[PDB]
């Protein structure tokens, strides 16, 4: 399975059309807040 | 010690001097003890503290490593990113070490001059009145009170009056 992704700007439409081998999306992801973050690699756990 | 004030002339520090950095030891009829002059140690404190902040202030802008990931089919870019990130760290860790190494020498040499110049002005005030022993000691002639020691300490040593009694003491030993 080769999954794809794209960013849908506000007031824009995305059109799907297929006759087989299609994997329709079920839930979409809103982008509420944009800030600064990093995807760090570690085996540590939460420490409170 | 390029200026030679530390060791050289004075090779022994004073453990009893805790009030300040630079001071004078008086051994006269009115007891003995250690005393400090503020104009010398305050400038050293301000100068060193300014230097300490300057290292922190200058190092505010530095490279900040960030995480980037690649998909196992683009390894030239991953190698390029890896060599760039650690290359910048190698450059910046050399600047920090070199800066610390040089400024350590500055502080030690800066302290040499302050105590050296402190000695220079006392010799320049006492001049013929005292004799230079070799370890920073001055042995003056006049039999004045402890206030004259304070007069040496505030850098206000009037010469003429003390010259006549001292020159009467330069002719009795000769
Ligand atoms: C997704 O839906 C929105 C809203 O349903 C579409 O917005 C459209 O935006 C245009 C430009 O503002 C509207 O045209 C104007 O409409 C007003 C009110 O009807 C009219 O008085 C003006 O003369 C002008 O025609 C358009 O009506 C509006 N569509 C609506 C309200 O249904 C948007 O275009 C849609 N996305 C795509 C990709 O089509
Ligand atoms: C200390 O030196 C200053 C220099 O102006 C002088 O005014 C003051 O009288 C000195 N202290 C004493 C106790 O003489």
């Amino acid at each position: 399975m080769e999954f794809f992704w794209t960013i849908l700007k506000p007031n824009d439409a995305i059109n799907f059309e297929s006759n087989g081998n299609f994997i329709a999306p079920e839930y979409a992801y809103k982008i509420v807040k944009k800030g600064d973050s990093t995807i760090m690699k570690s085996e540590l756990e939460y420490g409170n | 010690g390029l200026f030679g004030a530390i060791a050289g002339f004075i090779e022994g520090g004073w453990q009893g001097m805790v009030d300040g950095w630079y001071g004078y030891h008086h051994s006269n009829e009115q007891g003995s003890g250690y005393a400090a002059d503020k104009e010398s140690t305050q400038k050293a404190i301000d100068g060193v503290t300014n230097k300490v902040n300057s290292i922190i202030d200058k190092m505010n802008t530095q490279f900040e490593a960030v995480g980037r990931e690649f998909n196992n089919l683009e390894r030239r870019i991953e190698n390029l990113n890896k060599k760039m990130e650690d290359g910048f760290l190698d450059v910046w860790t050399y600047n920090a070490e070199l800066l610390v190494l040089m400024e350590n020498e500055r502080t030690l040499d800066f302290h040499d001059s302050n105590v050296k110049n402190l000695y220079d002005k006392v010799r320049l005030q006492l001049r013929d009145n005292a004799k230079e022993l070799g370890n920073g000691c001055f042995e003056f002639y006049h039999k004045c009170d402890n206030e004259c020691m304070e007069s040496v300490r505030n850098g206000t040593y009037d010469y003429p009056q003390y010259s006549e009694e001292a020159r009467l003491k330069r002719e009795e030993i000769s």
